[PDB]
């Protein structure tokens, strides 16, 4: 399922995480710029 | 880049004015004006 982020608001409502929980495939491809990678690095990175 | 931009563009987003000036002043998902008004004209006798 090709989903999509938002970056405009930071992830205080509990989405980003729901959106990104439901990947369980062996290789993502990140389409996306440099400082909104390194949020969803960030977010990814606590989450697992 | 600017942090408050897209949260200004989310206060802008949540505006009402149900006694504006030129009626109800409400935006949609998109960041639209909603409750258009407009005139349904007719061409009779070269005269609209």
């Amino acid at each position: 399922e090709v989903i999509h982020l938002d970056m405009s608001l930071d992830d205080i409502d509990s989405k980003i995480q729901n959106q990104l929980k439901k990947l369980q495939s062996p290789v993502i491809l990140l389409y996306c710029t440099k400082e909104e990678a390194t949020y969803i690095f960030e977010v990814a990175h606590s989450v697992g | 880049i600017w942090k408050t931009g897209p949260l200004f563009k989310r206060v802008l987003m949540s505006s009402k004015y149900p006694d504006g000036v030129t009626g109800r002043i409400e935006f949609n998902e998109d960041g639209d004006r909603k409750f258009a008004q407009y005139s349904i004209m007719n061409l009779q006798n070269r005269k609209l």
